[PDB]
């Protein structure tokens, strides 16, 4: 049993047709002090898998080793490492939601909301979800923390059931990331102005892209806002 | 008197441990293994017998890479090669997990050569049946 130091917010995902994106921003808070700013939370397992990740950081630099030597290990005495028997996206997350169980199961959480996000050998889609409870789920659209609550109302409108999912193309889809994200940086009182996106497609490979941020945000009307009910100027 | 070669590690008068050496025996006996070091890293190479046109070709790599910098080729009991690499890769992840710098070849070299020597040290343990050509890139070239 712990409590969280420095943490990461919101991490928002969604599936297009071809493959599935996924981004958070750059922040480690410490309370409510925004402490460290070039955090990436994004971890690329190989690629065809993205581990996104929020939460307590120590617990998700662990999380993160936990994952090098993965790569490290499925490489030992494999001739098809980087082939048939190279690491699938299904197999990273059963093996960290198995772990994530297991530590709440001994009263020792690490910290995290974690969403799985890659594209199988056969050009499946895969997104899921665990926390340190060790729940785990699978939805079109998939955000931890304070995204659950604005991202996903905003990704569901793009792909609302299965049947979106092929009408949707990355444009569409890597729109309603951007969109999210500035809305979270709006209202999260938590959350950092740059953040990073990851997009897995089954054609295209893994595009990471680091460094951006939330532009064209619309505060002109703060100027008409004065007072708080009756004060005129 | 006699009989100095029946216990591992017991001295003979004149000082061997031939338990250890009946076991270069046994790797005299393996297949050729060799290493080359160039002057930007190593490469190693290997004897696979064709015992019979029933094995697949390509398919029965020897060589074993420790982390993912280091490589091992041995000569001998195979089996026995595997158990040191296991053993390898444990003290390689043991030593990166608290340096966080991966194994310097040096040191991975005592590592193996610590724990070989440790199977010379008691009658309840036979040594190993290999000879092992490892080796790698690190800081130091």
């Amino acid at each position: 049993t712990q409590q969280p130091i420095v943490t990461g917010t919101s991490v928002i995902s969604m599936k297009y047709d071809n493959g599935v994106i996924i981004a958070a921003d750059n922040l480690g808070s410490y309370g409510s002090l925004l402490r460290f700013n070039g955090v990436e939370r994004l971890i690329p397992v190989g690629d065809n898998t993205v581990v996104g990740i929020s939460g307590d950081i120590s617990d998700m630099q662990h999380i993160e080793r936990l994952l090098k030597d993965l790569v490290t290990e499925n490489a030992y005495d494999n001739p098809l490492a980087d082939a048939e028997e190279a690491l699938e996206p299904s197999y990273i997350f059963e093996y960290l939601a198995t772990v994530m169980y297991q530590r709440r199961s001994k009263m020792n959480p690490l910290w995290n909301a974690i969403i799985v996000a890659g594209v199988q050998s056969n050009g499946d889609q895969f997104l899921r979800y665990v926390n340190l409870l060790g729940v785990t789920y699978s939805s079109p659209t998939l955000a931890t923390g304070f995204g659950a609550h604005m991202a996903n109302p905003l990704l569901r409108k793009v792909v609302d059931r299965e049947s979106d999912i092929p009408k949707t193309t990355v444009q569409v889809a890597e729109e309603a990331i951007v969109n999210a994200m500035r809305v979270l940086y709006y209202r999260d009182a938590r959350s950092s102005r740059n953040f990073s996106l990851a997009i897995i497609d089954k054609n295209t490979g893994l595009t990471f892209k680091k460094n951006l941020q939330v532009e064209n945000m619309k505060w002109d009307f703060a100027k008409d806002i004065k007072g708080y009910g009756t004060q005129k100027i | 008197g006699t009989g100095y070669d029946l216990s591992n590690s017991v001295f003979s008068p004149d000082g061997r441990n031939f338990q250890v050496e009946y076991a270069v025996k046994a790797v005299e006996n393996g297949t050729t293994s060799i290493g080359i070091k160039c002057n930007d890293g190593v490469v190693f190479a290997v004897e696979k017998l064709i015992t019979s046109k029933l094995l697949v070709p390509q398919k029965n790599v020897k060589i074993q890479v420790v982390d993912r910098h280091i490589g091992c080729v041995y000569s001998g009991l195979i089996p026995d090669g595997r158990h040191l690499v296991n053993r390898g890769r444990e003290e390689a992840a043991s030593f990166k997990k608290l340096y966080k710098t991966p194994i310097p070849i040096p040191a991975f070299a005592d590592r193996l050569g610590q724990y070989v020597q440790a199977h010379t040290l008691y009658n309840s343990v036979r040594p190993f049946g290999v000879s092992t050509i490892f080796g790698g890139v690190d800081k130091n070239g």
